[PDB]
């Protein structure tokens, strides 16, 4: 099966196609960056609160042993 | 209902709606408009009788 004729009026509109393909870009634009912005302050978030903590332990490891 | 397979058919052409020429000089193209167009053979329903 296969099943697209919808080009149609859009071959008949020149300004239909130009705008479809700007669509098609800020659609790019907006899922790629967003998608991976929100992967990375996901992954930042993460990564900071376990530094921290190790932080906090290394702290105490450090005033347990007064040389 | 059976409609022509194209695996087996010889001649088999996959023509879109742009490009089918029935009624051609007697109907619009591609919407209901005034006639337009000359009379020629037709291309479309491929036939399956006879």
């Amino acid at each position: 099966t296969a099943r697209g004729i919808v080009t149609d009026f859009a071959f008949l509109s020149p300004l239909a196609s130009s705008a479809a393909s700007r669509s098609s870009a800020r659609d790019d634009k907006l899922t790629a960056l967003l998608a991976q912005l929100d992967s990375l302050t996901r992954e930042l978030n993460v990564v900071s609160q376990q530094l921290l903590d190790l932080r906090q332990q290394v702290s105490a490891l450090k005033a347990s042993s007064p040389p | 209902r059976q409609v022509v397979d194209d695996t087996k058919y010889k001649d088999y052409q996959q023509v879109g709606i742009l490009h089918q020429h029935n009624n051609s000089g007697f109907v619009g193209y591609l919407a209901p408009t005034m006639r337009e167009g000359q009379a020629y053979p037709a291309n479309f329903p491929y036939p399956l009788i006879g």
